[PDB]
């Protein structure tokens, strides 16, 4: 039961850790797609000026 | 004209358009970890 316990949780600590990475990445793959589509504007923006 | 100014009107070239600025990442690649000599302790496994 204590080498089920440890092996339990330390897979409680690699779910806890796959879930800040998951997070993590779809936040900067966001900010990426921001930045590409504000340098598009950036772009028309100067076409109109 | 009778005044000099001209009868046929000028031609308009066009400007140029602005460009579409480009970046990159470019990427490396290192080696990896390579796996040191083993060597024997006193202990036995659960200790180890």
């Amino acid at each position: 039961l204590e080498n089920a316990k440890w092996g339990v949780s330390q897979l409680i600590q690699f779910g806890n850790t796959l879930l800040s990475i998951t997070e993590r990445q779809d936040a900067e793959a966001l900010a990426e797609i921001l930045q590409t589509q504000g340098s598009e504007l950036a772009l028309q923006s100067i076409k109109m000026q | 004209t009778i005044d000099g100014q001209p009868l046929s009107l000028s031609l308009y070239a066009t400007p140029a358009d602005p460009s579409m600025l480009l970046s990159a990442a470019i990427t490396a690649s290192q080696g990896g970890g390579d796996l040191p000599h083993a060597v024997m302790p006193m202990y036995r496994f659960p200790v180890i």
